[PDB]
């Protein structure tokens, strides 16, 4: 199957999702797709790694973070698409929250 | 001619784009290692038609990764919740330096 974050996310496809970071980050958007990638690297590389990703449409951002360290903020500051890359590979939230405030996943 | 989109060129990458083409060598490769790739309908002569009418025409969400409603079938995507396909109109356009390929995703 997936792994548990984007199992989450499949799971509510049909709910606005809030998005939290360590770093202070909150955002709340909508699933747009799922897909098999992989971090670019040659398949020889031993860090060559291959993972599941969401397409996440970002509605609003909540919260800023103070620092600038992560690559999910650093790509929406930009404004050159609202859409951004979520998986557990690259910058991964610390939790998933519905609107009502109920966490449906958090980071192990 | 290919045109570029973000310094990347228009133009398929072949093993990439045949590894969710089923009967090709690195399709099977593939299934041979365990994977369940996603499938693409058709050949990497569609692949290039498509990427010509609808490269830099989506959204992207990371530098090389561009996401693409295509409004009409291209392939079927692998649900890992059923192991079996769902046919799919989107696609996430990986583009590199030797060309890009076109992964079916989830619809």
């Amino acid at each position: 199957g997936y792994d548990s974050l984007i199992e989450t996310l499949i799971k509510y496809e049909n709910n606005d999702l809030i998005l939290e970071w360590t770093s202070g980050l909150r955002i709340i958007g909508e699933l747009d797709t799922v897909f098999e990638t992989d971090n670019g690297l040659d398949e020889d590389d031993n860090n060559y790694t291959e993972y599941d990703a969401a397409a996440f449409k970002v509605n609003k951002i909540l919260s800023k973070p103070i620092q600038n360290e992560g690559n999910v903020y650093n790509w929406l500051r930009q404004e050159k698409s609202s859409l951004v890359e979520i998986s557990l590979y690259d910058d991964p939230p610390s939790t998933v929250l519905l609107t009502d405030g109920q966490r449906v996943w958090k980071s192990d | 001619p290919y045109r570029e989109v973000h310094g990347f060129p228009v133009k398929v990458k072949p093993g990439a784009q045949e590894k969710h083409i089923p009967n090709t060598p690195n399709y099977k490769q593939e299934i041979a290692n365990g994977k369940n790739k996603s499938i693409f309908y058709g050949d990497n002569k569609t692949a290039q038609e498509l990427l010509d009418k609808y490269a830099g025409k989506g959204d992207f969400l990371k530098n090389g990764r561009e996401r693409v409603d295509f409004g009409k079938p291209i392939g079927k995507y692998y649900d890992r919740n059923t192991g079996e396909y769902v046919e799919t109109t989107k696609g996430l356009i990986h583009y590199g330096k030797d060309g890009a390929a076109i992964v079916p995703s989830r619809p």
